[PDB]
């Protein structure tokens, strides 16, 4: 579960913490399929 | 619950337009992952071998002979958890407070609740991206008043038990006496066979200018920095060399190695700015919210990292 | 919501048992007009026209003809937020408090939620009213004490730049002196072209006495309302009498082109969402109300003053 | 509701593992009677009726008859809310808690809602028992700094305008005085025309271990126990008799009818631990709870309790 | 309305409490049914 | 402490503590050492009745 996909729905805040921890690390990891040094 | 949480609706809608932290750019992907901890701490236990004594010759009879030890190290890493607090304007109070073009009130620097959070997790992500740079939490620019931290709780510049040189006060001007200090780290550093990784290097706006001067006449086509790089290829096995600049850092230069089995990042999960669920509520318009992140987890070994410090005296 | 928050729908079943404020007689329907604002100020534009040559006869062919300019004029207005908290029994532990008869308890002084309500109500509608008539706020008879209140925000009877009549000590039992004065001020009120309106004049209890004794068979008060009508162009002239007021006159046009109010919408009183609860079976709620918003001409307002001492 | 209070929904998941208390062996299913109420006084009225005269013989025409007469009498009891508060964990922080075998903080004292709830309920539940019995209420084993109570509120040890008997500190271990004194108390008891009725009686468990002794030249086939339960028989004609043991007292004999026409216990509905719907919250991960409970409710008839003290001074 | 039950569903605070009670009372008579003195 | 009254306004209530004890036991090794004859010279010490010095 992740907020980038907007079909997710959040029932509670545990899942919503959830979901901002995993949409941080899916942002790490396009972060660096995107770098190039 | 985003049908009955507006503070949690206007998170999920506004945690897209907060950046990535800086820090990423400072390791590989392979040196990144994340441990399932608020607070607390990891163990790791490793074996070691050590000789007491010269060998024991044998001829004819002996039955005292020298002793090879062994010992075990438990390396420990601490989590901690942090909180701030911030102001801003009720939900049901906005109507009364938008403008012409904006929303809050100027005269008493009140704000609506999705600026306010995206501009106070902008600010606790670069204190992170400070603490993991420098390993001291602090808000001053003269770096006192710091607060005290666990141990065993380190950044890549006060990480102990690693080369440091420093150049003396009178010569910060001579980029080759720099360079020597920089060549002397780096024969003293100790890669052992994990030597053959991409390096990394971080320096200062005031270095960075520096570098780009012609190698000393002086040379006519090569630079500092190409020397520099050459140097670092000596020693890294002809490996990629990579060059950043940060403002965070004065007058330091920092070298290490890109390589997972010798600097590991293990970060909590949760370590990256939170929303926390209470909510202070009066009879006015101003409402009270928290967020929480957690701080630790760098793993190093011993004399990996060359850290230079160029005196300003 | 109804189901959810039983505060909100206990104040909406009793919300009909506030009886209407008595400041709604003392204008005329057309010069009441609601805004949207709870705390600030807000700027009101008024434009006018005029005539700056006699008119042009067009004959023949012209090309230079007489001009009409325009005006305006901005005026601000200020609003302010004020707020009661009260006590009262929480929903949940009423039943325990449900006697025959009667609902809360007497030794404590504790009542339901929605009786609650209603008195702390009525009792700000008073203070508004009050506020409205006077233009300060005070809770003691003798009106000291007063909360500072903000420029911009006045009442019929501090409003600056109107006429002002003082009647001396010595003569606070004459009312052909106090008489005097009021023809003095009336003489003084300049009306223009909305003169063709309905009057209202205010008095308190005092001056509503001697206003009945036989004139020096005739009253007083049919020679205050024959005067008034020789200014007003014959038209209807009203007399309240107010336990506000002391030792005062006001006399103003019914008229919306020369005063009028302009209230915020939330100016009556309004619960707040915010309810404090705690583990015992008291509960406090918070009103809100919002006062200021009353507009006028300069010198249209007589305001006559009887001093005591 | 469940759906939303989570510590309600963990209440009625563990309101089964509480243990029911002690005191209802203390009482037959007729005598408990529960009311309505939490806090103030509640009245009962008593009727009789009485004759006046001999009955009128109906012979002939007469239009002169005795007549019935009636009376009333009046009873207030008094009842008193009492609550307690507790701290536990935050629901939604369980998981960085739980361990291999346990689930809570050992360095911190601090467990879960549902296992803080049971053991705050027992300690409740012991205190009301307590009360029922002794009619005081008090954490000190020494009995003092009581909590000063209403009157109209007694328990089945202190109740007005009954039997006491003292046995004097020489005759501490002489159960021959012992039951001299329990028979005098026996024989002041006035049942009136209720006498028909079980007995119960609750001794301390020293008074229970010199019970069982063989009855005294000490004889045979016979114990102390059986004396008491003949002597009890004598009064009682001939009914039941029940003896129980309670540590809550202390060289103490209470003997009583168990008859609901005498003794009847009035508690309110209320009267075991509830739990209260504010649950106070914060941004760490500690809250608190609170637990409610109603005391008193013991109605009796003068002059039917007998209460026999062992003096050791 | 009793908390042993499952068919049960509470709609609000009042009415949970009204059940607790309700148990306890059941649970008393229960244990008189089953007391065997 | 003892239990609060309920009655109009408080928020000073009494307090339910709760304690963790953790139970500890422990385990020794202990060992004894005996002498004996070695199992290739018990013919040299059978006796017709016994075997052993």
């Amino acid at each position: 579960a992740s907020l980038l996909d907007s079909n997710f729905v959040p029932i509670n805040f545990t899942e919503f913490v959830q979901a901002i921890s995993n949409t941080y690390k899916q942002r790490r990891i396009q972060f660096y399929e995107n770098l190039k040094r | 619950l985003f049908d009955e949480n507006y503070y949690a609706k206007a998170v999920a809608n506004i945690i897209g337009e907060v950046k990535d932290p800086i820090m990423y750019k400072w390791f590989s992907p392979d040196q990144i992952e994340d441990v399932d901890l608020q607070m607390g701490y990891q163990k790791t236990v490793k074996w070691d071998a050590f000789l007491n004594a010269n060998p024991t010759t044998i001829a004819n009879e002996v039955n005292t002979i020298s002793t090879i030890g062994f010992s075990s190290e438990v390396v420990r890493l601490n989590y901690l958890k942090l909180q701030y607090k911030f102001r801003h304007l009720k939900q049901t109070s906005e109507k009364f407070y938008t403008s012409d073009s904006y929303i809050g009130d100027i005269n008493n620097n009140l704000l609506p609740f999705a600026q306010a959070y995206k501009l106070a997790s902008s600010e606790i992500i670069k204190l992170i991206n400070h603490f993991v740079l420098t390993g001291t939490v602090s808000i001053q620019k003269d770096g006192k008043n710091q607060k005290r931290l666990l141990p065993n709780m380190y950044g890549l510049l006060n990480m102990p038990e690693q080369i440091k040189e420093e150049v003396a006060s009178g010569d910060k001007d001579k980029m080759d006496k720099i360079f020597e200090k920089i060549e002397a780290g780096l024969s003293k550093l100790e890669l052992g066979d994990e030597f053959s990784t991409p390096m990394m290097v971080i320096v200062d706006p005031a270095t960075s200018l520096k570098l780009v001067k012609p190698y000393a006449a002086a040379s006519s086509c090569e630079k500092w920095e190409d020397v520099l790089i050459q140097t670092i290829k000596a020693i890294n096995n002809r490996e990629d060399v990579y060059i950043e600049t940060s403002n965070l850092l004065k007058h330091k230069i920092l070298i290490y190695p890109l390589n997972s089995e010798l600097i590991k990042f293990k970060p909590s999960k949760y370590m990256l700015p939170t929303p926390n669920e209470q909510v202070d509520k009066d009879s006015t318009d101003v409402a009270h919210s928290y967020i929480d992140f957690v701080l630790g987890g760098l793993l190093a070994t011993r004399k990996t990292i060359l850290q230079v410090n160029i005196k300003q005296s």
